[PDB]
């Protein structure tokens, strides 16, 4: 069981956004669910607690519910201060143990939106022959700046031996990220091909490289 | 105020182990339960442990159970975590909790055998197609260097337009990599030589590469 959490939330100055949390019913379904906001380089702070109630110094434009197995996170009149991470936490029965969504990064629109370019490298030759393969997986020219990355080998998801990057700032103000899967030399001359996928928004843009084309 | 303040943090090597201390004031600390939650560096939150107030009931996650115990002194106002047989997975800030409520502002472990290693410097070659009409892109993978950080140029610093170089991933051998990338005319592919310049000052090393084309 997991919480399931968008990686992008958005809008202009002023505007509301809404954020989703969704679970099942060992968790969200009978547990109460917390909030919290992050921005990266300090730690999380409340937001919400037991499903709706506000600590002191949050403002109301913030407010929580919980419907089912799900929950969501209101937030109104968006403003500067609101960009960072948010995640969403419950107590799980099954499991005994307190979970966490993924994680949703909220963005002030500053910008228009912009879909991703994905340029995949297959493994050097310089890099096989020292026993390795790394695939290297470059995204850009992307806003707002969160992605979620897949890979699969063939057409079957792989999630061992993954690296992802945090986007970041390119010089034409846009966002970038780097994806990097490993295997050995033997892993990548068997599969007929692999591929990376990346999520924006609303599309997916996969690219494919096969060991037997350039 | 609320305060948690850790401590015990800081580097050890895997299978090795530590113990991080919590200390609490603003509240009373014996009403409350506790917990530890982590954040490997670039990821999200990851719960770890809980512990009641009185201390005699304890949940483990589940890729912590059998190797941490969680404790709790209510006459010194701490709270404890035994991380036991370290491994790689653990690196990550941990943060000590009261309740779901008040987060400290957590203390980083860093689980590595990891010692100065400077990187191995991969050509990322354009693809021979995009070499005709158009742009290409080229680049260079910088792998498993330690400790950070590197810098990356290219043609010692006469190109920087349409240059992008990413931060590092932290890898689970304890060692970092990152790539570097460079669009430029495929007309120049023939003509332009590309050499990305490498500097890993920890290591005193510096490692120039050529990108080539490749035959396919």
């Amino acid at each position: 069981s997991v919480l399931t959490q968008a990686p992008s939330a958005s809008g202009t100055p002023g505007q509301g956004v809404t954020i989703a949390c969704s679970g099942s019913n060992s968790n969200i379904g009978n547990n109460y669910v917390y909030w919290y906001h992050q921005l990266p380089g300090t730690a999380p702070k409340l937001i919400i607690y037991t499903n709706d109630q506000r600590p002191s110094g949050v403002p109301d434009r913030f407010s929580g519910s919980k419907s089912g197995t799900s929950a969501s996170l209101a937030i109104s009149g968006l403003r500067s201060e609101d960009e960072g991470d948010y995640y969403c936490a419950a107590w799980d029965d099954s499991l005994s143990s307190v979970l966490f969504g993924g994680g949703t990064k909220l963005t002030v629109l500053r910008q228009p939106k912009a879909a991703p370019s994905v340029t995949l490298f297959p493994p050097s030759s310089e890099e096989l022959q020292a026993n390795k393969a790394t695939l290297v997986c470059l995204i850009s020219d992307f806003y707002p700046g969160a992605v979620t990355v897949a890979w699969k080998a063939d057409s079957s998801p792989v999630k061992a031996g993954v690296e992802t990057t945090t986007p970041s700032k390119q010089s034409n103000n846009k966002y970038a990220a780097s994806s990097y899967l490993s295997l050995t030399p033997e892993q990548w001359k068997s599969h007929r091909s692999y591929s990376c996928q990346v999520t924006h928004e609303g599309s997916t843009v996969e690219k494919t490289v096969a060991p037997t084309e350039c | 105020e609320v305060q948690l303040v850790e401590s015990g943090g800081g580097l050890v090597q895997p299978g090795g182990s530590l113990r991080l201390s919590c200390v609490a004031s603003g509240f009373t600390f014996s009403r409350f339960e506790m917990n530890w939650v982590r954040q490997a560096p670039g990821k999200g939150l990851e719960w770890v442990s809980y512990i009641s107030n009185s201390g005699e009931t304890q949940y483990y996650a589940d890729s912590v159970k059998g190797r941490f115990i969680v404790s709790r002194d209510n006459a010194k106002n701490s709270l404890y975590l035994q991380m036991n047989s370290l491994r790689a997975d653990d690196t990550a800030i941990y943060y000590c909790l009261v309740v779901l409520d008040y987060w400290g502002q957590g203390a980083l472990v860093t689980v590595s055998s990891a010692s100065t290693k400077g990187p191995s410097v991969f050509p990322l070659a354009p693809s021979s197609k995009s070499t005709s009409g158009g742009t290409a892109a080229l680049g260079c993978l910088v792998k498993d260097y330690f400790p950070e950080p590197v810098t990356v140029s290219w043609n010692s610093g006469a190109l920087t337009s349409g240059v992008h170089t990413f931060p590092a991933v932290l890898q689970s051998s304890g060692l970092y990599s990152l790539s570097s990338v460079v669009t430029v005319p495929s007309s120049s592919l023939g003509t332009q030589t590309y050499i990305c310049n490498v500097n890993h000052k920890p290591s005193n090393t510096k490692v120039d590469k050529k990108v080539e084309p490749k035959s396919c």
